[PDB]
């Protein structure tokens, strides 16, 4: 009735790739905002594709 | 028997097989390219190559 | 700083050791007993200030020094 | 199909390998008789050659009927060609490899990917003894397969200059080949040698066994030594002639020794070093059957 | 594939990894279709980000074969993926979903 | 500067263990406020001597 298995699944990938992006080293100030933005923008787009 | 060659020997022969290109060769024009630069100066290595 | 005379063992003893204390080299720890530590690739690292791709594949993965077959320390 | 005779094809007429020498068609022999060598203080001894790898590289799909004969004569002996594993068609031959295969090996040198009309071609039973060794002349560009392009060249000088005890002893001293000459003589040596049909040579090689091989093996040992001959003038240091009285006695230095140069030279055909592993490896796979 | 040039260096890049898997979702058949020259992206993506791992598959080898009863055979040897290789028996490694 | 060196060896920054004791990284990087509310605290203001 609510569940739509296509979303969710693009949710858990979203959830990996955060995972992924969280755990990229990196050594310059500005990568690492670009990191924790990229991370919220992921979450963003979990919600256009539910 | 291998023919003789032509250039081996001093008479003239006046039909001779070309090699030539067609239609669906070209050499020479000019060709087209999709040239992308590099999205940072500072992300170039330039060694240890 | 002394340029006719030895170098008196105090100041030789507390700038060497100052000079150690200031040196760390990139590693990734690990229980296996078969590894070793690839210490060129890990200094050099060091020395390029980690700029050097080599110094950058350090600086990012640390545990690439870490080898048990010695060639493939540097195959990787 | 060309049925393959008890000794091998190149018993057939069809098949007769021949280079130009004063106007006439001599054979390889007669040639190599004209040939004289002045040993040197170096000595070349052979190492035992590497077995050639399992790997057979894959026939990519292609449409065409690749000119196989034309790719290998000329990687060896072409006076022009380069970057010969560029397009890397030589891999081609593997699909002559497998059993109950479509494709035909033509007489005419070319891999037709199916068996067509008024076209001869090799005996598939030979054609695929042949490709299950030759096809490796498709990895002689990938890293992990290339052939040693030094030392081989030892067994060329052996089997070229090498007197019968020198051959048994399996070292001999470093030579320098001479013999009477015309102009362009190793330029019109070569291209006699890049028309011989030399997959007839390369398929009785590999088809024949027993007492029909080693028969063979003795009645095409000059003809082995005239590829190996041109090969040796590709990689010799230098070539030069020598007034003799109104006469002139093209010489190279040296046969065996592998001079790795690949700036062009007008006295001889000269390998880009695409050529020279390619040719390593030709001679790796050849010198492998060839001591067996 | 429409080449991408992207050399992974920014955490942002990781955009374009995105750009196939959604591709990979919406369009399976195409995607299958383009897949190994999509790997040849993948391929600068792992080994920045994960050059270990990177060094151990691509030791695998970047393709394989499947044979007769079906199993796997992965090259060993590291190489770049051209669509020449669609119609001949190889494929991306990267898709052998082989642990 | 020396002092300098050999407070930077240690790492411009460290994280709280689970166990409590405090782990630098052993790296020189600039801080980042995105850093604020990850794991990492910067190492002028541990109080480790
Ligand atoms: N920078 C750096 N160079 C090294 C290191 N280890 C070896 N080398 C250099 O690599 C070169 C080759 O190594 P070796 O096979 O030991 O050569 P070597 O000349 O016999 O070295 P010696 O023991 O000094 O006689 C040497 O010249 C060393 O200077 C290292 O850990 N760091």
């Amino acid at each position: 009735t609510v569940t739509n298995e296509f979303a969710s699944r693009f949710r858990t990938i979203v959830a990996t790739l955060a995972n992924v992006v969280n755990e990229r080293a990196v050594q310059d100030d500005m990568q690492k905002a670009t990191r924790s933005c990229t991370k919220q923008w992921l979450r963003h787009l979990e919600t256009q594709f539910d | 028997q291998v023919g003789i060659p032509k250039l081996e020997v001093d008479h003239i022969s006046f039909s001779n097989v070309v090699s030539m290109m067609t239609a669906n060769i070209r050499t020479g024009d000019d060709m087209a390219v999709e040239r992308v630069n590099p999205d940072d100066v500072r992300a170039i290595n330039i060694r240890n190559a | 700083k002394y340029p006719s005379k030895a170098i008196p063992a105090d100041e030789l003893i507390d700038n060497l050791h100052s000079w150690m204390r200031s040196v760390h080299l990139l590693h990734v720890r690990s229980e296996d007993n078969t590894l070793r530590y690839n210490w060129m690739l890990g200094v050099y690292a060091r020395s390029t200030n980690y700029t050097t791709p080599v110094g950058q594949l350090v600086v990012n993965a640390p545990a690439i020094l870490n080898y048990s077959n010695p060639q493939d320390a540097f195959n990787s | 199909m060309l049925q393959q005779p008890t000794g091998g094809y190149t018993t057939l007429e069809q098949f007769a390998f021949t280079i130009r020498n004063d106007g006439t068609n001599a054979t390889p022999t007669q040639f190599l008789q004209l040939l004289s060598y002045e040993a040197t203080e170096n000595e070349l001894v052979k190492k035992t050659i590497p077995t050639p790898e399992t790997h057979l590289p894959s026939a990519r799909n292609v449409p065409g009927n690749v000119y196989i004969e034309d790719a290998i004569t000329q990687a060896l002996f072409g006076i022009s060609a380069q970057n010969v594993n560029a397009h890397g068609y030589f891999s081609r031959l593997s699909a002559l490899a497998l059993p109950n295969t479509s494709a035909r090996l033509g007489l005419d040198g070319v891999i037709y990917n199916s068996e067509t009309i008024n076209i001869p071609f090799y005996d598939p039973a030979a054609v695929a003894n042949f490709a299950a060794t030759y096809a490796k002349l498709g990895n002689a560009s990938t890293p992990r397969y290339r052939a040693d392009m030094i030392d081989i060249y030892a067994h060329v000088g052996l089997e070229l200059a090498g007197t019968d005890a020198e051959r048994a002893a399996g070292v001999m001293p470093v030579k320098r080949a001479k013999f009477d000459s015309w102009e362009g003589s190793l330029i019109s040596l070569s291209r006699d040698v890049v028309n011989w049909k030399i997959l007839a040579f390369l398929i009785d090689l590999c088809s024949l066994e027993g007492e029909a091989l080693r028969a063979f093996k003795t009645r095409n040992r000059d003809v082995f030594r005239m590829m190996l001959f041109i090969m040796s003038t590709a990689v010799a240091a230098n070539v030069v002639n020598r007034k003799v009285t109104k006469r002139v006695d093209r010489v190279l230095e040296y046969i065996g020794v592998n001079s790795m140069r690949t700036a062009g030279r007008t006295a001889t055909i000269t390998y880009d070093l695409s050529r020279h592993e390619f040719a390593a490896k030709f001679l790796q796979l050849t010198f492998t059957r060839w001591n067996a | 594939l429409k080449k991408i040039a992207e050399s992974f260096e920014d955490p942002s890049s990781i955009v374009v990894v995105l750009e196939f898997i959604l591709f990979a979702l919406f369009f399976p058949t195409e995607f299958n279709r383009i897949k190994g020259d999509i790997q040849n992206v993948l391929l600068l993506f792992f080994s920045r980000w994960y050059p270990v791992e990177y060094g151990i598959f691509v030791q695998r080898g970047a393709t394989y074969t499947i044979n007769a009863a079906g199993e796997f055979e992965f090259s060993g040897r590291n190489e770049k993926w051209d669509q020449a290789l669609y119609l001949s028996e190889h494929f991306p490694a990267l898709f052998s979903d082989v642990p």
